[PDB]
């Protein structure tokens, strides 16, 4: 699913900055 | 409407003059108790403090001067501050004292003890379409105030609000907040919030932050963002495509609006367009939305977090507890002279 692959991206934490 | 103009001049007037005469130096490090690391960052760190006489808890953020100036964020920090103690609004986290020392900057605010929107939504998962929409609005009339001081915000995303005690949001960080009346062509943010234009390296205006209250809007509602991928890079070319996909219990209003936010041409986005804010808050998914009601927190949260009193601290998490160190010397006293 979506979420499924959100998930799988590893980006689920707190997000830095660039 | 006309009232409207009128607040925003006296805003505007009122801003001006605290920032051409910042206040400086209203505290003094040993006036406050430690009690618990809340945040640590790469340049500094966020600890719940009690002052001393009074009692009050406050969030102090300690940025170290020698790490600031290692990381090139001398402006960004004197910027913060700067920005803080001129502006005011109720959805904006309140500056009650700030100094330095010989190590490091201070800048204490008010404690808001129910944490980040960040965590309360990675719990729950997802908020229903009213209680995201209750948190839009504040961000819509948060935008409309700063986008009249000619404040480009450009730093939206959950971990940068907070839910105060009334379930009311607060914004708290301003390192990223630039004037511009015109354009700027600076890229910083965070990937999943970055408008196609940042990415494009065109230059760009406060109409980013309309495509990241799209980005918001759409995160609250789904559980996560329009475009994600393992890596920035893929997140930057899904942004730039104009595709984007809605979970099917999105209602019809909100994929409108969100196609209005989301909307790569910023010749055709919703908040540049020739009626300005008004287009997003006359939208359909607004209808049922007081706006008075919510800048004057008339209106009941549909979340208030849990608060087991003053300096409860369960909404925030632990962090190695490391000493706050004051040298003998002065580091970098002339960078940071107008702190
Ligand atoms: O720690 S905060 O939640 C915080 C910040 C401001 C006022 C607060 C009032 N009550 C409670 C917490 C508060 N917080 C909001 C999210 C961002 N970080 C990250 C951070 C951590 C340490 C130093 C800098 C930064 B930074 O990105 O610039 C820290 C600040
Ligand atoms: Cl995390």
């Amino acid at each position: 699913t979506t979420y499924a692959d959100f998930i799988a991206s590893g980006r689920t934490g707190r997000r830095n900055s660039i | 409407q006309e009232s409207v103009k009128e607040f925003l001049a006296k805003a505007k007037e009122e801003f001006l003059k605290k920032w051409e005469s910042p206040s400086q130096n209203t505290a003094q490090l040993d006036h406050f108790d430690r009690i618990k690391t809340l945040g640590t960052g790469s340049f500094g760190r966020v600890m719940l403090v009690k002052h001393k006489e009074t009692g009050n808890h406050y969030a102090m953020k300690i940025l170290d001067k020698q790490k600031v100036v290692k990381l090139k964020q001398i402006e960004h920090t004197l910027n913060e501050k700067r920005i803080l103690q001129a502006v005011n609004f109720p959805f904006l986290v309140k500056l009650e004292f700030s100094f330095k020392d010989n190590s490091n900057l201070y800048m204490v605010m008010e404690y808001v003890p129910g944490g980040e929107m960040f965590s309360h939504l990675r719990r729950i998962g997802r908020f229903s379409e009213p209680h995201a929409r209750f948190y839009a609005a504040q961000i819509v009339l948060t935008f409309e105030y700063l986008h009249s001081l000619d404040l480009i915000y450009r730093d939206l995303k959950p971990e940068n609000l907070l839910i105060d005690q009334q379930g009311y949001i607060q914004v708290t960080d301003f390192g990223f907040a630039k004037r511009v009346k015109g354009r700027t062509w600076t890229l910083c943010g965070t990937p999943e919030y970055l408008a196609p234009e940042i990415i494009l390296s065109k230059g760009y205006n406060k109409a980013v932050d309309w495509w990241a209250l799209g980005v918001l809007i759409y995160e609250m509602a789904a559980g996560y963002p329009p475009f994600f991928a393992d890596q920035p890079i893929q997140i930057y070319e899904k942004i730039v495509s104009g595709k984007v996909r809605f979970p099917s219990h999105f209602s019809s209003d909100l994929k409108d609006l969100l196609r209005n936010l989301l909307q790569v041409d910023l010749t055709k986005r919703f908040g540049n367009l020739k009626n300005g804010v008004n287009d997003i808050k006359n939208h359909k998914w607004f209808a049922t939305t007081d706006w008075i009601a919510i800048y004057q927190r008339k209106v009941e949260a549909p979340f208030i977090p849990k608060f087991k009193g003053p300096g409860d601290t369960s909404n925030f998490d632990d962090y190695e507890e490391e000493e706050i160190r004051v040298s003998i010397n002065e580091k970098c006293g002339k960078e940071f002279t107008e702190f």
